[PDB]
């Protein structure tokens, strides 16, 4: 199953504030009108990034799992929401093939679109938009977390509605900061002659 | 003026000589309120060694 | 669109100034584009080069 | 361990700290001194990451909750969020500019008048023109042909005991 990532996947690449200026930055973005893998369970690669999304109703999607060997041999990050708080751990677990040691780190605190971006240390961007089949349109992503865990990742999985998995690429864009400093529109600088 | 013109007489006019520049009076340093300290009270003031 | 000639003079000078300024952010084969940064990080003999 | 021994056999508690450095971004760092905040003076600031010299003034720009800097159309730092109390300050580079020396010919008199270019004339009998800070020339209400050009329509001349008028 597949679908077409129309216009989504744009995140404030840094922390500066710009007003009404058209900036031009080169980084890892999700190419426009790309191919998203429609899902509704297994592991997936981690080439250089992810555009994890979701169109959820009753929070079926709970959390993630990362790591190289995905079990006890290396460390493997684990983000989980067990209806209390987002209990992040980095303990080198022994995992189960159907879920739903030294810990160098820890923490404990269709109408939902929870867009997410992950990349490498570890950074996360998110956006939680009301919705009502991937809706076209535009929405930037605010950077909500950075984690200095130095883990080595090459694959990931999902805990347990539908979700979608992009894959970032090193492509130059053109961002339109509005007067409030809010990205309102972008132009993929290599999509087609008009865009070039 | 006499020195920049390399002359001992300067005919009437308006010449540019030097470069006015305020100097930075004092340095300043700012960092977020330091918190999240290490628990050395648990290593040194421990009940049993 | 009749006043393109004057608009052209203004635009040309603006672009020249903007390129001149943006040349400040280039390394030209050195370590860092900031001067004090090299003065602090690299030793004076290396900072000279 | 008997309490009546000497200090030679008396118990001692020992704690050994091993500072390991592997190629990781060094999470365990110490405290950083944060001086008081001064405004409206050409100061040499160093906010948490970035440095530079300026004149900090209370602004009215509205950053986003997570943004820290502000930049200009030419990619220059212009506004910094105070990382202790979240108030956004501007950054104005403290004034510089050329210095001109208006003069009648030395064949006439040894009197001159200085013109500091583009200053508020309070950062140095003292006239403030649309060109800069004129120092040493009377301000007449008259209007004569331009003898020595200055700028923005101002012209100075040596006239009547005599002096320099603008
Ligand atoms: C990839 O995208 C193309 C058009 O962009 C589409 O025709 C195709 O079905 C998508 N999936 C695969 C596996 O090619
Ligand atoms: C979620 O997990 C954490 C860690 O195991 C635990 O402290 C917390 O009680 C859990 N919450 C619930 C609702 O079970
Ligand atoms: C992570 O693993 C890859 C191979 O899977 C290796 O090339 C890379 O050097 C490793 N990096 C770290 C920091 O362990
Ligand atoms: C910018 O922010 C202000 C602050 O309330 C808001 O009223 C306005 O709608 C926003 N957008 C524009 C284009 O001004
Ligand atoms: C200019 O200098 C000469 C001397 O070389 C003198 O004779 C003459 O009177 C002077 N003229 C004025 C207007 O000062
Ligand atoms: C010069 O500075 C004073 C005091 O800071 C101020 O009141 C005055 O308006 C300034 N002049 C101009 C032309 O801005």
């Amino acid at each position: 199953a597949y679908t077409n990532s129309f216009t989504r996947g744009v995140y404030y690449p840094d922390k500066v504030f710009r007003s009404s200026v058209l900036h031009s930055t080169q980084d890892l973005f999700l190419p426009f009108f790309s191919n998203v893998t429609w899902f509704h369970n297994p592991v997936l690669p981690f080439n250089d990034g992810v555009y994890f999304a979701s169109t959820e109703k009753s929070n079926i999607i709970r959390g993630w799992i990362f790591g190289t060997t995905l079990d006890s041999k290396t460390q493997s990050l684990l983000i989980v929401n067990n209806a209390t708080n987002v209990v992040i751990k980095v303990c080198e677990f022994q995992f189960c093939n159907d879920p739903f040691n030294n810990c160098t780190f820890e923490y404990v605190s269709f109408k939902n679109l929870r867009e997410f971006v992950f990349k490498n240390y570890f950074k996360i961007y998110s956006k939680h938009t009301p919705i009502n089949d991937l809706p076209q349109g535009f929405s930037a992503l605010e950077p909500l977390v950075d984690l200095p865990i130095g883990i080595n990742i090459t694959r990931f999985q999902t805990l347990l509605a539908a979700y979608y998995v992009g894959y970032l690429q090193p492509r130059t864009f053109l961002l339109k900061y509005n007067e409030n400093g809010t990205i309102t529109d972008a132009v993929d600088c290599a999509l087609d002659p008009l865009s070039e | 003026t006499k020195c920049t013109l390399k002359s001992f007489t300067v005919e009437k006019g308006i010449y540019q000589t030097s470069n006015f520049r305020v100097q930075p009076t004092e340095s300043i340093v700012r960092f977020p309120n330091i918190t999240n300290l290490c628990p050395f009270g648990e290593v040194f003031n421990a009940t049993r060694f | 669109s009749a006043l393109g000639k004057l608009q052209d003079v203004v635009n040309q000078n603006a672009q020249a100034l903007n390129t001149l300024v943006k040349q400040l952010s280039s390394n030209f084969g050195a370590i860092s584009s900031v001067l004090n940064d090299i003065l602090s990080r690299l030793d004076p003999p290396e900072a000279e080069v | 361990f008997q309490p009546t021994n000497g200090v030679g056999y008396q118990p001692y508690r020992v704690v050994v700290l091993s500072f390991e450095l592997l190629h990781a971004p060094a999470t365990v760092c110490g405290p950083k001194k944060s001086t008081n905040l001064v405004k409206n003076k050409c100061v040499n600031f160093n906010f948490n990451g970035l440095t530079g010299t300026g004149v900090l003034t209370e602004s009215n720009k509205k950053f986003l909750p997570f943004q820290q800097f502000g930049r200009d159309i030419a990619d220059t730092t212009d506004a910094v969020r105070d990382p202790q109390t979240l108030e956004i300050l501007d950054i104005t580079p403290c004034s510089f500019g050329g210095v001109s020396v208006i003069t009648p010919g030395t064949n006439t008199s040894n009197q001159v008048a200085v013109l500091y270019q583009d200053v508020n004339c309070t950062e140095v009998n003292v006239f403030q023109t649309r060109a800069g800070c004129l120092i040493g020339a009377e301000h007449v209400n008259n209007s004569y042909e331009c003898d020595i050009p200055i700028g923005a329509g101002i012209c100075a001349s040596y006239q009547t005991s005599q002096s320099i008028i603008a």
